[PDB]
């Protein structure tokens, strides 16, 4: 079936011309996209971009032995 | 003889409590520096995690 062969791939090149994402999304690709992008980050974490690690660290504070001998 | 003995493997006891001490607080400090490390980078690839 090559007329068949011809004729997905060349609606296949309409969907080459693209603006914006979605051709046919409306109410629903909008929406899919946005409940799936929280979701990668909903039990994942609070993440910006490029901020790099901040923090401070404090060690164990080196007590002494007391000790009357001989 | 024994209250000889008693002061001579006393001085011997005495110096051990400092060889403990010398590697205990050179440890301890000592773990939480490649730990100050590790955070830094266990952030440098979530950052990179999450974009990916």
């Amino acid at each position: 079936v090559q007329k068949l062969f011809v004729d997905k791939i060349r609606e296949y090149r309409t969907k080459r011309q693209t603006s914006g994402g979605p051709v046919d999304a409306g109410p629903e690709y909008q929406q899919d996209l946005d409940r799936e992008l929280f979701k990668l980050k909903q039990m994942y974490g609070k993440a910006d971009m490029n901020t790099f690690p901040n923090f401070t660290f404090e060690d164990p504070k080196f007590e002494a032995v007391e000790k009357p001998q001989s | 003889i024994d209250l000889e003995k008693s002061q001579q493997a006393l001085v011997q006891k005495r110096h051990y409590l400092f060889d403990v001490q010398r590697n205990n607080i050179a440890m301890a400090l000592e773990v939480t520096y490649r730990e100050r490390l590790h955070r830094v980078y266990k952030e440098i690839k979530n950052r990179l995690d999450y974009h990916i």
